[PDB]
């Protein structure tokens, strides 16, 4: 009972969601494609402008 | 003489067996609520890994 508790706690680690991947580095892959979008954004307006 | 100790055996002895099976029926629910428990955790955890292979 005590290993089902805390592979439980370990999987669920607090979420009610399962989390399969490593949840900051999840956002941090979130992060990185977001500010890439920016980047993206800018990029493709200097290249609209040339 | 020996109805005196065969009497207060049999006074004694009735509520002697039924004396001491109240522990069972204490440690009953500790079992109760930790099989429930785990069976719908168990029914959790299958969809659990239904979900995960869905991710």
């Amino acid at each position: 009972n005590k290993d089902v508790d805390m592979l439980c706690d370990t999987l669920y680690q607090g979420g009610n969601q399962l989390l399969l991947s490593d949840q900051e580095l999840t956002e941090q892959f979130h992060k990185v494609e977001s500010q890439l979008n920016k980047l993206n954004h800018l990029l493709t307006d200097i290249l609209a402008d040339v | 003489a020996s109805f005196i100790p065969a009497v207060n055996d049999l006074t004694s002895d009735l509520f002697r067996t039924k004396s001491k099976s109240e522990e069972i029926k204490i440690e009953l629910e500790k079992l109760e609520k930790n099989l429930t428990a785990t069976l719908v955790l168990e029914k959790c955890l299958q969809e659990d890994v239904k979900k995960a292979e869905l991710h």
